[PDB]
RNA sequence: CUUGAGUCUCGUAGAGGGGGGUAGAAUUCCAGGUGUAGCGGUGAAAUGCGUAGAGAUCUGGAGGAAUACCGGUGGCGAAGGCGGCCCCCUGGACGAAGACUGACGCUCAGGUGCGAAAGCGUGGGGAGCAAACAGGAUUAGAUACCCUGGUAGUCCACGCCGUAAACGAUGUCGACUUGGAGGUUGUGCCCUUGAGGCGUGGCUUCCGGAGCUAACGCGUUAAGUCGACCGCCUGGGGAGUAC
RNA sequence: UAACCGUAGGGGAACCUGCGGUUGGAUCA
């Protein structure tokens, strides 16, 4: 019941699951969707066609206000970088500008070695 | 072009992300590529020229 | 899984166990009786503990060692040993190829029913037996020396080669013999102790015994004891170690 | 990485800050590092850069 | 001697110490059996990124000649100085006067 | 390296002659500046061993030279090594 | 005596070394705002974290490690190795007009010194990563690979240890011997009118001729033709072990 | 689970794991 009219929305894109949030300007959550929480589970989620039906649920939660535009934020790959914003576009919202705000620092930590079969 | 002053002929050999333009793509003689990114580094801290573009 | 194939190998555990009638043996894991046969030709009676239900079927036909055996088609790990020997009227010689997999929590299995097993012969990788009879000062020593050898009189019998399984196992193989203390040369009021305090010296072998076992002992307590906190968990006796187990007993 | 146009469409524009970072220097971490794996392997995948 | 070229960045809104924090430096220089052979005040301007804070600071050149020892005491006076929010001076590479 | 106040300065000291920048009893004292000089440097730092090689260099290289002298003039010799307070 | 070797002058390029600063991105953590039932992970899963409010998101703060792009078939170093920007101390390499010394050189058992990483001692530090160790999973078993954690260690100082497939698996120095395409750096010259064109040095890639080679292949940076000095080999196992 | 060398720790046993180097690694990584 607070009407912000415009604010951001953030792609955490990641690859065992992608999920988005409609904060307002300033940040503040105004609405959260979740793969994991768009019925199929697992790691049926991931792919891109089911991160789309995950973020479009926001404009069931978050329409409570009026978001008449918003911006995008994508940060991280995987399967829900362009979905997400798909979607968005025919949910009914609007656009003012896409970035990605993936985390790509300049040899900082030393990521894990993991990974060996 | 040693220098960092002339911040007007080192905004082409950059872009959207303020990132150092490869010397493929240039074909700058080499020695001077080695010249032309040394500025755009030192250059960044008097903030006359960006590092990253996200902030 | 690796079954013991080669007969002189065979006919050399047979000699080195000697079983006599009457004498009340087990075997964990009979697998293809490659020992079953050999050692229940000397006996009237014999007892097994076999999981694969296959091969249990096998021993229970075999026209001469059937009427001979008991099976127990279940898991050594939790058979009541002590409850077998009550049985039997005597204490158990026990043996067996044991898996690698199960062999140390079983020798501590068996250990807990200390005066209910007359002996233990163990086919087990080669490096475990170096460990179970090593002393003090070098680099098989350790935690299981100490416990094995407060328990018993560790003998070790046999090393085998990969060669002599089907299949063959990665590493060298041993058989040792296990003979629980008549009379215990150094009796502990409670083993739990024992335990921990060897865990903490060996949790940390290359640290002086006043750093690894500072939060139990204090230097005086070490140098009243005869103890040197310079030495290192490996330096330390068993009876020492046994020593200082009753002292945190008879002191907290 | 900033886009911006007017004229309500959903165009794309993207996939041209897509040349320079993007899912590449990404998944370049993902997982462990190099050491002397790239050293060598980033001069052996030069060699195929010959024909 | 060693020539120089040092750019100092004040704070924005400290500008009128700018002035006057030039002719202390400059009169070291001179004091110092040193030259000044290139000056120029450069004000305030928008940063790249809001290096310690905000978003604009006031820019000063220099390019003098003095000898490394007085300008060495000069990074002293510079880091006291929360005036000035960033230094930084490069090597001589020869006299640099005009243009810019 | 060296500034060149001192390097030809030096020069117009052991020299038999003007320029003679050749002369062993002209190189050689030159070495010595570079080494004793940098003495002050190695003082500090120490781990600093790329620079040590490039010391024991000339000093070699100078040892090299004052057995030139003795086999080929014994006074000049002699006449040098204390005009350097060498041999120490 | 001057062409070897060296000195002087003046330039050039460089992640060569030692010290001290400093910047920006990211991670983690602490605090607070928004907001709400999931997050994280895998082939799946589970451990784990979540209603004591996570994850996400945003603001402020603390701290440590490493420096995207430039970055290359690149450069510097005796080797090992050496990448942000700045200053201070410092080594070597190369070119050019030249000027100078005058065989002062090459190699080098023993000797001295330098040595990746892991490891060791004392004292600091500790974000990420990660032997050990602990859970979850896989499996016939799984003291593993995988997953959730995680200690030494990795970082700093100072001292020790001296090993590596310390590899070009090819000792150092010098002289000769068809060619082709390229890289990097110096210099001379050319309507220098140009990106540019012609030479002449240093270092370096790839192809390849003669020759060499057991073959693979090496091929002016030779494993070709020669000369000086040094190290080394003499069947496999036992054994780089015992004493 | 590419292998091997060094070094370290661990384990019935080959061997597993970490750190650095190597190609004496297959497939367009």
């Amino acid at each position: 019941r607070k009407q912000v009219s415009d604010g951001v929305a953030h792609i955490h894109a990641s690859f065992n699951n992608t999920i988005v949030t409609i904060t307002d300007r300033q940040g503040n959550a105004l609405g959260w969707a979740t793969a994991g929480g768009s019925g199929f589970r697992g790691s049926r989620k991931s792919t891109p066609f089911a991160a789309q039906v995950a973020a479009e649920r926001c404009a069931d939660a978050v329409k409570e206000y009026g978001i008449k535009n918003l911006e995008v934020m994508v940060k991280g790959p995987g399967p829900g970088r362009e979905s997400t914003i798909r979607a968005l576009n025919a949910a009914g919202f609007r656009i003012t500008n896409i970035t990605d705000v993936t985390p790509i620092p300049h040899n900082g930590c030393r990521p894990p070695k993991k990974r060996r079969v | 072009e040693i220098d960092y002053k002339d911040i007007a002929t080192l905004k082409n050999y950059i872009t959207e992300s303020g990132k150092i333009v490869p010397s493929r793509i240039t074909g700058t003689r080499a020695k001077y590529q080695r010249q032309l990114a040394r500025a755009i580094k030192r250059a960044r801290y008097l903030s006359l020229l960006p590092y990253t573009d996200r902030h | 899984q690796n079954f013991l194939n080669d007969q002189f190998v065979i006919d050399s555990i047979v000699s080195a166990i000697n079983p006599q009638k009457g004498q009340a043996m087990v075997e964990i894991g009979p697998g293809l009786a490659a020992l079953t046969e050999p050692v229940g030709e000397r006996l009237d009676q014999l007892t097994v503990i076999e999981l694969d239900r296959d091969l249990a079927a096998r021993l229970q036909t075999h026209p001469f060692l059937g009427p001979k055996l008991t099976i127990y088609q279940q898991d050594a790990m939790t058979f009541n040993f002590g409850e077998l020997a009550e049985k039997m009227g005597q204490p158990l010689r026990v043996f067996g190829n044991l898996p690698y997999n199960i062999s140390t929590p079983l020798m501590f299995h068996l250990f807990s029913y200390t005066d209910a097993i007359a002996d233990m012969h163990f086919m087990l990788q080669k490096e475990v037996v170096n460990r179970l009879v090593a002393g003090p000062n070098s680099k098989a020593y350790g935690r299981l020396s100490v416990m094995a050898q407060y328990y018993c009189n560790v003998i070790p019998v046999l090393e085998v080669p990969p060669s002599a399984f089907t299949p063959p196992p990665k590493v060298d193989s041993a058989v040792v013999r296990l003979v629980p203390h008549a009379t215990m040369p150094h009796p502990v009021k409670d083993v739990r102790v024992l335990s921990r305090i060897t865990t903490e010296a060996f949790n940390q072998r290359r640290k002086t015994i006043r750093n690894s076992l500072g939060n139990l002992f204090s230097v005086e307590v070490l140098t009243g004891m005869g103890i040197d906190p310079a030495m290192r968990a490996e330096n330390i006796s068993v009876a020492q170690y046994c020593q200082m187990a009753n002292y945190l007993a008879e002191n907290a | 990485i900033k886009v911006r146009e007017n004229e309500p469409f959903d165009v794309a524009l993207r996939r041209f800050k897509r040349s320079c970072e993007k899912a590449g220097v990404l998944a370049e971490v993902r997982r462990r590092e190099f050491y002397e794996k790239p050293t060598t392997e980033r001069k052996r995948a030069k060699a195929s850069a010959v024909k | 001697m060693r020539h120089y070229e040092i750019v100092f960045m004040v704070h924005p809104d400290q500008s009128e110490q700018v002035p006057g924090m030039i002719e202390r430096y400059t009169a070291a220089i001179t004091g110092a059996e040193g030259k000044i052979h290139r000056l120029e005040d450069w004000g305030r301007r928008q940063l790249a990124y809001p290096i310690n804070k905000l978003h604009k600071a006031h820019y000063v050149l220099m390019n003098v000649e003095a000898p490394q020892e007085v300008i060495d005491e000069l990074e002293t006076t510079f880091r006291f100085n929360d005036a000035v929010i960033r230094s930084m001076v490069m090597r001589t590479k020869h006299a640099v006067t005009e243009a810019s | 390296s060296l500034s060149t106040e001192a390097t030809a300065k030096i020069v117009s000291e052991f020299g038999r002659d003007a320029n003679d920048t050749g002369s062993t009893e002209v190189q050689v004292a030159l070495l010595t500046a570079q080494i004793n000089h940098l003495q002050g440097h190695f003082a500090e730092h120490k781990k600093d061993h790329h620079s040590r090689r490039g010391l024991l260099r000339m000093v070699s290289q100078r040892r090299k030279l004052l057995d030139y002298l003795k086999r080929k003039d014994v006074a000049r010799y002699t006449r040098l090594i204390e005009r350097l307070g060498l041999r120490r």
